[PDB]
Parts: structure tokens; sequence; C-alpha cells
RNA sequence: UUACGGCGGCCACAGCGGCAGGGAAACGCCCGGUCCCAUUCCGAACCCGGAAGCUAAGCCUGCCAGCGCCGAUGAUACUGCCCCUCCGGGUGGAAAAGUAGGACACCGCCGAACA
RNA sequence: UCGCUCAACGGAUAAAAGGUACCCCGGGGAUAACAGGCUGAUCUUCCCCAAGAGUCCAUAUCGACGGGAUGGUUUGGCACCUCGAUGUCGGCUCGUCGCAUCCUGGGGCUGGAGCAGGUCCCAAGGGUUGGGCUGUUCGCCCAUUAAAGCGGCACGCGAGC
RNA sequence: UGCCUCCUAAAAUGUAACGGAGGCGCCCAAAGGUUCCCUCAACCUGGACGGCAAUCAGGUGGCGAGUGUAAAUGCACAAG
RNA sequence: CCUUGAAAGAGUGCGUAAUAGCUCACUGGUCAAGUGAUUGUGCGCCGAUAAUGUAGCGGGGCUCAAGCACACCGCCGAAGC
RNA sequence: GUUGCGUGGUUCACCGCGGAGGUAGAGCUACUGGAUGGCCGAUGGGUUACUGACGUCAGCCAAACUCCGAAUGCCGUGGUGUAAAGCGUGGCAGUGAGACGGCGGGGGAUAAGCUCCGUACGUCGAAAGGGAAACAGCCCAGAUCGCCGGC
């Protein structure tokens, strides 16, 4: 459906996620019913694609680097005038 | 563990801190070094007054 | 546009610094006036910027001021010398930071709002851009 | 305008940990910005002077922030 | 050791509210105002003397997130010191709000019943 | 323990106001008036947007409400040189420069029939009168003219008047 | 022009301007000491004159009242 | 507001004071590899504008860069070391 | 500041530990005020087409608003480091007109080579040498003397 490859964070600060931005991914966090949360980088013009074109109730089908686990958005931070992404809060779904 | 210590830059317009920091460690003139050890107490030393020197880890 | 009441008749100059970061998204209309620089909007120029929109668009819609000037600004008489107390209020200013939205509009047309926005904002001393509820 | 008053020096004094003798000023204030707790006593301008030798220690007293000697 | 009455710790994750349940001792309402004592009027309250009645209320137990409370991780605002003309960047700290969620408390001593 | 609006409240005496253009001396560019310098509120010259007027027609012409600058000739702000001295308005004589052009020269548009004009662009070579009034600059008036420009230079110029 | 309180004041103290706001040059013989007791304002409902608001009754109300007098810090455990 | 129909406005802007007249909205066929709008950024253009003399790179000169961005290799350079 | 006599690490720097805060920011159905748009609509207005109380749902603001709340700075303490720190007491002073630059503010028009404060900030003053064309206060760097050495 919506298919989407990401990758868990080395390292996590601000230096970081400004190094993630530049290169061109969206610094997030999954977290939910399983207590315990994920670091991410979603990647940005694919998430930002994914996003536009079925609206932000979209159920993000995503893989970790070896496992699957489909997840969807909860809020998103936008900054004011680049109008861009900065995070992503997503909640893990059980079907 | 040791390291290196050179100074590299001037004290002048340096201000109070980094200017006792660097006689703390022990740094007279440019191109100085001095040999200490690895410890907190040397690397905030260090950290507070690091544009001023190269510190390079060798005995 | 003044306030009925100021509970402090002489004030400091509100700070020009910061991103804004409330009131940064359109939320009462369909387009808006986003700030892209900081500036001290006078009633003056909010009033001419109203009757522009209202005279493009002539009829229907609605338009919306979410910002109102409040904050005052003083002014010595003309020919005096510096230090002999602080000046009486004769400005009213809003305190506009980057990414604020100043005006919102609904219309049907997009072409129009678009060229009424446009009149707005060159009355405005800031550079601004028209922006949308997604 | 013009006027104002004398700046009236107040604050606290002494700080945790410190060690205090008998008498000592801890706290300069208004009010009972602090409570006296135990070997500490309040002072006729709110003044929380020390009672007895010994460390002082803040603490919170069911809403109320208080300010104990230790012996 | 269990389960009731007191004295504290602590001061909302403990509070407010809602719904059920209980009376062995105890705590209570309760019955009276001769006695100590009491009402800016009133035995309502405070005090004294009792034991007909009752768990209806207080009190105690269980269940409820309704109101209130607490509340991360991550991100951001801000910022120390550097690099740098600004724009910005490096390195060290890091909120408030919001979200996931938590939560209808916990602990100590004494007495009674049970042991 | 008493006696002080000693309130200029660390309280010169118990006891106290003014003028000086008749003024003098010691100092100060530590501080004002002129000029220079910085600033540019005010002023000045432009411009952006275009509500309207122009029968119709925003943009021939004028352009409200607002916005942005230029210049440094106004009135100012600051007190940076000059107080063991930097002569102050107007006129005269002699000039020199800028162009934001008054005339003459060249153009576009016109709500330019022609003659006349309006507006904008280019252009600094030369020219740009004589009188009445006022100390006047400025201004008004009279008679002309192709025209009777605006400014800077210590508001040019007093070891030139 | 002395004194008191706040902001400027950059989260210790301190900090200037002919900066922004206010008070003081007293009052109380109880408005001091101590012991004991109580909880306000506001809102709702009912009630002769009586009404938005006098006194009464019942609810709700954790401090929005009050504090001799400015402001600040305090005070419901009450400093009311 | 409706209609022949390949397509086919009581009109797109001057233009008629008006009925005119001109263009153009929307299609039929030819030729045949391309054709628009907008978002963000690098470097550029105009706005531009005082009075002794070029006079807002220190000068000569410089785009065949001796300019700018990024990457790299040397060297010069003080009374510092 | 210097100097005599005492004291001797007490000073200062870094690390760890124990502390008080209400600035930046933010937030406001947490207060005092300001304030936009809906809905309900008290009265006032002429059956109410005008005003719009109190509420309530969303979005906001404040040097003298605060349910909150940093980074820094400050106080104490235990280790480590550091000659020309610190403290007491005497002799002898000078100074008490500051200037610019960075950062945070007031006055000013958020003008000034303006003015007034803060800043274990810098430089000049009282600092020569190199860079900035020249150019107290900007960048680099602190001249004991010599050298026809080097980086
Ligand atoms: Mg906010
Ligand atoms: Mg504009
Ligand atoms: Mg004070
Ligand atoms: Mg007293
Ligand atoms: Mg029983
Ligand atoms: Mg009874
Ligand atoms: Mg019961
Ligand atoms: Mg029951
Ligand atoms: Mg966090
Ligand atoms: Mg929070
Ligand atoms: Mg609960
Ligand atoms: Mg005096
Ligand atoms: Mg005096
Ligand atoms: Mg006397
Ligand atoms: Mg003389
Ligand atoms: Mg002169
Ligand atoms: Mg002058
Ligand atoms: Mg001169
Ligand atoms: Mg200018
Ligand atoms: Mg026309
Ligand atoms: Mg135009
Ligand atoms: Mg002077
Ligand atoms: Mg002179
Ligand atoms: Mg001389
Ligand atoms: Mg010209
Ligand atoms: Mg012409
Ligand atoms: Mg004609
Ligand atoms: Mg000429
Ligand atoms: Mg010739
Ligand atoms: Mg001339
Ligand atoms: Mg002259
Ligand atoms: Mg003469
Ligand atoms: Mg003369
Ligand atoms: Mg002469
Ligand atoms: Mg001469
Ligand atoms: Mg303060
Ligand atoms: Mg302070
Ligand atoms: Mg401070
Ligand atoms: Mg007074
Ligand atoms: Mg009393
Ligand atoms: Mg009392
Ligand atoms: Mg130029
Ligand atoms: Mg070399
Ligand atoms: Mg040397
Ligand atoms: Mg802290
Ligand atoms: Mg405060
Ligand atoms: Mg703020
Ligand atoms: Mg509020
Ligand atoms: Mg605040
Ligand atoms: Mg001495
Ligand atoms: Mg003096
Ligand atoms: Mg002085
Ligand atoms: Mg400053
Ligand atoms: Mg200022
Ligand atoms: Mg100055
Ligand atoms: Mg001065
Ligand atoms: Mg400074
Ligand atoms: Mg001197
Ligand atoms: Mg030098
Ligand atoms: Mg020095
Ligand atoms: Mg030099
Ligand atoms: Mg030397």
């Amino acid at each position: 459906s919506n298919q989407l490859r990401v990758t868990v964070r080395t390292e996590t600060g601000k230096g970081a996620s400004r190094r993630a931005r530049r290169a061109g991914k969206i610094p997030a966090v999954l977290y939910g019913h399983g207590a315990e949360p994920q670091h991410l980088e979603l990647p940005g013009h694919d998430y930002a694609a994914v996003l536009r074109h079925s609206g932000t109730n979209a159920v993000l089908t995503l893989d970790i680097a070896g496992k699957e686990q489909l997840a969807l958005t909860k809020a998103l931070h936008i900054h004011p005038i680049r109008r861009t992404i900065q995070h992503a809060d997503l909640l893990v779904v059980r079907r | 563990s040791q390291l290196k210590i050179t100074q590299v830059r001037s004290t002048i317009g340096a201000r109070w801190k980094q200017r006792e920091s660097l006689r703390t460690l022990g740094l007279r003139r440019i191109r100085h070094s001095v040999i200490r050890e690895d410890n907190a107490a040397t690397r905030g030393l260090i950290a507070v007054v690091r544009h001023l020197v190269e510190v390079e880890p060798a005995q | 546009l003044i306030p009925r009441k100021v509970k402090h008749r002489k004030q400091h100059h509100p700070r020009q610094r910061g991103i804004a970061s409330g009131g940064t998204t359109v939320n009462f209309g369909d387009y808006g006036i986003q700030a892209l620089e900081h500036a001290y909007v006078t009633n003056r120029q909010i009033e001419s910027a109203r009757i522009a929109i209202n005279r493009h668009i002539k009829r229907g819609g609605k338009v919306w001021i979410n910002i109102f000037p409040d904050r005052p600004l003083t002014k010595k008489p003309a020919e005096t010398r510096m230090g002999s107390g602080k000046g009486s209020p004769e400005w009213w200013v809003a305190n506009v930071k980057p990414g604020r939205v100043l005006f919102e509009l609904s219309y049907p047309n997009e072409g129009v709002a678009r060229a009424a926005l446009t009149r707005a904002i060159h009355k405005l001393p800031i550079k601004a851009r028209i922006i949308t509820r997604e | 305008n013009g006027r104002d008053s004398a700046a009236q020096r107040l604050g606290v004094k002494r700080y945790g940990g410190q060690v205090v003798k008998a008498g000592e000023i801890l706290v300069r204030q208004r009010g009972t910005k602090f409570h006296p707790g135990v070997n500490v006593g309040r002072g006729g301008d709110d003044t929380l002077f020390a009672k007895t030798a010994g460390a002082v220690e803040f603490g919170i007293k069911r809403g109320r922030k208080t300010v104990s000697i230790v012996g």
C-alpha cells in the first residue's frame, strides 16, 4: 500500500538531526503499545510523496533493516518558514 | 594513558578562565608542549582551552 | 484600531528577534499572508491593507485580521533636546515576527483572492507571501 | 518620577551543606518565603537565624519551603 | 500472619466525584440536661450522665478515568564556549506545550479480634 | 529623657537677597553662539501599489490610504577640532563647479487638426535684463526678454572693498 | 534633593539616566501580650416592607475576600 | 436559459454615441518531436541619483581570470617560536 | 600599585558532590490586563434584522502577567594542578574627565563617531612589531641585547 524503507538512528541529538535533515532524511520516532520507541530516519522525499498522495491517515507499512512492521502517523512537526516536515511521531498498529 | 598538549595560539585577548586553564595545564609560550594524564580533570581543561592548543595522544 | 485600555501607558520597544511560534498557520480561512521578516505593523497600515482587500473583492468572502496593534510607541515634540522624560504615546503597533500570519481570506475564486492578497501585501512594510490551508 | 528606595540586600546567605555557627543569619526575606525548620528560629523581621551549629539543609514540608540544620 | 480503632510519616500517581457492600470489640450517629461546663440567642456546638434504636449518614472495603493530577522518548525554542563578516556552522547543556502512557496511593508504631 | 520642614534631610554661620551692556582677573574648546564633522526626525527630490477623477477609459494628465529610498541647500539632534581668537548678515569685485534644464539643441506619448501646449527621456556649449520698496536674503510690483534656472565652494570671496 | 515599595536589573547580592509607576514625615491604650474558638468573597434557591445589594435559611464555593495606610513578598496551618 | 452540429460568445480588447465593421473564444486537414505553469536555490540585470580631477579594486591592468564556489599542493610573511 | 614584617596555598583553574533562583523561552479555563472569529445571546435599542453582558468553542499578546522554566553566573565542599596567588598588619603613593569594539538593556525616531548602565569581555590609555592603501580602540602577536640563520 504505502511502502517505506527506514533505518535506525545511530546517534541522537541536535547536530545529528541537522546532519540527517541536510542529507535528506526525516528524523522520527515510533512508539505505541510496544512500550519501547525506535529512533529512525524516514527518507525525506519518499515519505513526503507517500504523505501527499494519500494524506495523513495513511497506514505507513514500513520495514526496518531486517524486520517489517506497519505504522501510523501521529503528528508532524512542520517548520513555519520552509514549510517542511522536521519530525514525525509514529504509533504502532495491530491490524 | 597520556596526552601531549601544545600551545598553538596566544593568550592575548584570552579570557580569564582560558588563561588560567592554560597556566594550570603548564603551557608557557607558543609551541611549548607538556605531557599530561588522561582523566576528567585534564579533559575539562582541554575542553575549556581547545581552540588555543593541539592535543595528541602520544607518549 | 486602538485598545480600549492599557495597563501601562509607556512601554519598552518590543524585541525584534526570533521566529514566530504562535499563529503561524492559516486557521480561519483558506488564504493568508505570512510574514518573512520582523517589523512593527501600524494600525494605519492594517486599515490600508484591509480596505485594499475589501475593495478588490468588492462583495462576498470574509476577511480576518488576526493581529492587534496594542503595543504603544511614544514621541517627543519636534524641536527638543535629549532627555527630559519619556514622550507621550503616538503610535500603536503590532509586533510581527517571521512566520506570523497577518491576514486571512476566504473567497471562491482563486485568482481574485490571490490578487486581493497581493494588493494588501504591497501596503505592509514587510516582505510577505501568500499561503493556503494546504 | 525619579525616586527609589535603597536596595535591602535580601536573599539566602548560607546555602545547602554550609557549616554554620549558632546565631548565623540564613535568609533575609519579606514574609515567610522560606519557613523555619528544626534548630532554626524565624526572627522579628523574618530572618531565619540558626539556633545550633550544624549544616544547612533545604527541604519541602507539605507546600512550604523550609530551612533546617542537622546537628 | 490476617482483618477493625488510634498516632504519625507523605502532601493529588494520594484529590474530587460516581456506583455497590459492612457493625464481634471499637468508632459513630443516638437518648437526656440533676452535676462540672457552655451559647455575642439556642445542651445546635462545647461539657456532663446514659445505652432504647440504627448502619441512613460519618468511617471502612471493592470497582469506576468521568473532573482534576502526574507524564516520558524524540523533536523544537533558547543557550555556554568556539569557527565564522552576516547568513550560518561545530561542540556541550536543554526546555514549556503536546503525545504514548500512569494513576481511584504507599509506609511505620500502638491497641482489639484472630493466634 | 526633652529642645532642629538643620526638608539643599552626612546637618558651611546662632544670624543673609539682587544687578552689571561700566565691568575686571584666573581658566575652559571639560561647555554654548559661526563654520566644519556625524545623524537625517523635519526638509528636499524621486519611486512602489493603484482607490478613484478624467462622459467611456486606473496609468494623456492628476493620482487618495499606505509603503521604499536619494540628497545634505531648511529647522533641528550630538558636543568630535578650534576659547595663549577659526571675523559674524546683506551688497560690491572676481569667480569656479554640479545638473535636479529657465532659453536655445534632439526626441517618445498625448484627451497632439493647425498655432499653441502638457508630460517624460537625452543634453551643461553659450546665455540667463534694467528699475520701485525694504539693511535686507526672500518677496511683491513696473517695463522688457529667447529666457529672466536651481544649488555647492568657511550659507565662495573683509591680510580684496 | 531625605526615607519606603515595584519595574528597568541581563534567574545570587549590587547596578545609571531630567527612565517608567506609586507612597511616607503617621496611626493604635487596642489595631499590643496571651489563651481559646471560627472561616471568607462571589454565585444559586426560598423569604414582609426589601429593590442587583441591609437581616434570615439552605446549598455551592481552597481562596478570586481580608490585612490601619503604597507596593512587593507573605498569610486559609491562618499573619484574616 | 435552448438549439443544425466537423466546429460554432445576446461577444475577447481597442473599436460604433447607435443598427454596422474588424480581430479573438471552440473545432475540421496538412506538415511531426517535442511543448507550459510553478516551487527552491547558485551567480547575474534594472531601480542608481552633486557640486576642484578619473575618484566606490590602493594603482597598472585582469573574463586566454589576475572573479566566484568547492577540493587539493606548495611557498612568502613579525621584534611570535 | 609598590615595599617591610607576619601567615603559608588559604588564591585561582579543572573535575565531582550539596544548594537558592524566575532571566531567555514558553504558556495562560493558572492569576491581572489586552484582544480576533464563531455560537448562546443579559440588557440597552424600534414585535427587537441596532448594541452585544455573562458564558462557551478555536487562534493569540504583555518590562512592572506567571501554573512553568533553562544555559550561564553565584555560595559551599572533596580531589588534582599551578612559584612570583591570597590574607593580616604597617611605610609611600597615584587615580577618582575615560575611548572604541563584541554581547544584553534603558533614553532617542528601536537615528548619531549620541547618551546612560551591565559584562573574571577585549584592546587603547600605558604597547612597540605584522595585516587592514593610509588609519589610538579591528585581526595576529606582547620588543633583555646581537646575528647578512631557520619555522
Ligand atoms: Mg505563545
Ligand atoms: Mg511590502
Ligand atoms: Mg528595591
Ligand atoms: Mg517591630
Ligand atoms: Mg457491633
Ligand atoms: Mg442534645
Ligand atoms: Mg455507616
Ligand atoms: Mg450504607
Ligand atoms: Mg525530553
Ligand atoms: Mg511538560
Ligand atoms: Mg485518582
Ligand atoms: Mg546639601
Ligand atoms: Mg546631602
Ligand atoms: Mg549650624
Ligand atoms: Mg579674561
Ligand atoms: Mg565661517
Ligand atoms: Mg554647529
Ligand atoms: Mg574648522
Ligand atoms: Mg541619508
Ligand atoms: Mg485611457
Ligand atoms: Mg504605477
Ligand atoms: Mg568638545
Ligand atoms: Mg573660539
Ligand atoms: Mg596660537
Ligand atoms: Mg538630465
Ligand atoms: Mg515633447
Ligand atoms: Mg487642438
Ligand atoms: Mg548649458
Ligand atoms: Mg564643442
Ligand atoms: Mg554660483
Ligand atoms: Mg560666507
Ligand atoms: Mg576689514
Ligand atoms: Mg562681508
Ligand atoms: Mg579672507
Ligand atoms: Mg585670511
Ligand atoms: Mg532586580
Ligand atoms: Mg538580581
Ligand atoms: Mg545576574
Ligand atoms: Mg512625592
Ligand atoms: Mg494583630
Ligand atoms: Mg488573627
Ligand atoms: Mg553606484
Ligand atoms: Mg616556510
Ligand atoms: Mg622573543
Ligand atoms: Mg539550576
Ligand atoms: Mg519579576
Ligand atoms: Mg519573552
Ligand atoms: Mg490570561
Ligand atoms: Mg516574563
Ligand atoms: Mg599597603
Ligand atoms: Mg570628581
Ligand atoms: Mg567620573
Ligand atoms: Mg549594545
Ligand atoms: Mg539603545
Ligand atoms: Mg561616545
Ligand atoms: Mg561624552
Ligand atoms: Mg561595552
Ligand atoms: Mg592620561
Ligand atoms: Mg600597536
Ligand atoms: Mg595590558
Ligand atoms: Mg599595527
Ligand atoms: Mg617580554
